[PDB]
């Protein structure tokens, strides 16, 4: 169907971690 | 020996305890590989929950809340063993440490648990871990602590089901008018995430993010020098771009569309690709959208990628010239007719996807239907591409909608 459509897939793929590990 | 080390920490003694910590701490972070398993199965967490408690010793409180962090950075299952624990609250208290390592290594270690999952996430806003949070935002917070900060709340605004409570929304929203003006690349990127994060989680979680104001200053970050600043915005004002006509009518007022050439002539295939699905639903919009979208000298560029971008833009751009169709007027629909749409809009007649193939039926049987007279000479430009064999053969199509759709076309417009 013709409209409006959400983030597809494949999009964006950089996101910030949801987890991080403090390495030293 | 792990065994050693448990031993040690267990200990009354905190000098004992403290040695014991900082070698467990030591193992987990000294390489990207950290034997978290093996740490959980020894029995230390609630140990190091306990140290947790030594307002007496930052130091310990400090090197237990790092190899918590740590534990907290693996899977769900090592997140939830950390969260079993009895951590959260104990963490929430560290938030007001006097000792700044102490109160940094707290926001790590929420940040993980934070973004382990949308109940964890409840949880700890719940327990109040909002304001405090927010209560470090001043003008001297040192900066690696303040992009931790935004980098958790970021892991706040994320997860959908459910989206974050509405109260929590209205928190953070001042912060994030506060953060947006910043300088510093990584907080606009986390900040410009969690407002991207925000405009995905509903119409009226859109609807806040738009009466907070902030709006207008997220746009012109389509133009920002960092690339990653870019994508940010260009997926924060696109899941705006999703709403209603009047949501996404603020964001056109900023003038959104000035920013698009240097986007759909990006060299980045995936800049391009984002840049089309944007304004494909702009031109899902009403007459006045799709003529601001006209009036932006876009839909060259449009059809010139709908014609010779990889094949992820083309479809996009196929989406956006049939939305298009779906309020567009006559004129508007001629402009595009003008422009040449027709031969490369029928080149995406033959691919798998059977979407796509869909989408073009779709806009050709809405630009045919609405060029009264004109209907005729369309029809030949469609014939003259090879349109109209690729038509009849989609009557053969595995997929009733598209078959159909030949069949009716085919009937209505090529039967004279």
């Amino acid at each position: 169907c013709l409209g409006r459509r959400v983030v597809q897939p494949g999009m964006f793929e950089d996101h910030p971690p949801t987890k991080k590990a403090r390495v030293s | 020996s792990l065994e050693a080390i448990v031993q040690n920490a267990s200990s009354d003694n905190q000098g004992i305890q403290l040695s014991a910590v900082q070698a467990a701490r030591k193992l987990l972070s000294s390489d990207r590989n950290p034997p978290i398993d093996d740490l959980i199965k020894s029995g230390i967490l609630p140990i190091l929950v306990h140290c947790l408690e030594r307002d007496d010793n930052p130091s310990l409180q400090f090197e237990a809340a790092w190899a918590l962090t740590n534990i907290a950075s693996g899977t769900s299952e090592q997140t939830q063993a950390v969260v079993q624990s009895n951590a959260v609250p104990l963490f929430l208290r560290l938030l007001h440490s006097p000792h700044q390592n102490v109160c940094e290594q707290a926001v790590w270690a929420l940040g993980n648990i934070i973004g382990d999952g949308p109940q964890c996430r409840d949880y700890v806003i719940s327990l109040g871990v909002v304001k405090p949070l927010l209560s470090f935002i001043s003008p001297s917070i040192p900066i690696t602590f303040l992009r931790n900060v935004t980098w958790v709340m970021v892991n706040l605004c994320r997860h959908k089901d459910p989206p974050p409570p509405m109260e929590t929304i209205q928190e953070i929203l001042p912060a994030l008018c506060v953060l947006i003006h910043h300088t510093d690349v990584n907080i606009l990127v986390d900040t410009v995430w969690a407002l991207s994060y925000l405009t995905d989680a509903g119409n009226e979680q859109i609807q806040m993010v738009i009466d907070s104001g902030i709006v207008p200053h997220l746009v012109p970050l389509l133009s920002h020098q960092e690339v990653k600043v870019q994508t940010a915005a260009l997926r924060a004002v696109g899941n705006i771009v999703t709403g209603t006509d009047e949501q996404t009518q603020v964001v056109l007022n900023c003038d959104a569309l000035s920013h698009f050439p240097a986007l759909l002539t990006h060299p980045k295939e995936k800049i391009n690709k984002e840049a089309v699905w944007f304004l494909s639903n702009i031109t899902a919009g009403n007459q006045q959208q799709v003529q601001a979208v006209i009036d932006a000298n876009l839909v060259p560029m449009i059809i010139h990628l709908l014609d010779k971008g990889d094949f992820g833009t083309q479809k996009e751009a196929a989406w956006a010239i049939s939305n298009l169709t779906i309020s567009g007027r006559k004129d508007q629909v001629a402009y595009l007719i003008q422009q040449n749409v027709i031969p490369p809009f029928c080149n995406l007649l033959t691919v798998k996807d059977a979407q796509v193939v869909q989408v073009v039926l779709d806009g050709l049987s809405n630009i045919l239907k609405m060029a009264e007279d004109e209907a005729e000479t369309i029809g030949n430009l469609i014939e003259e591409c090879g349109g109209l064999e690729k038509i009849e053969q989609l009557q053969n199509h595995e997929n009733e909608d598209i078959y159909k759709l030949a069949y009716e076309i085919i009937d209505q417009f090529f039967s004279s």
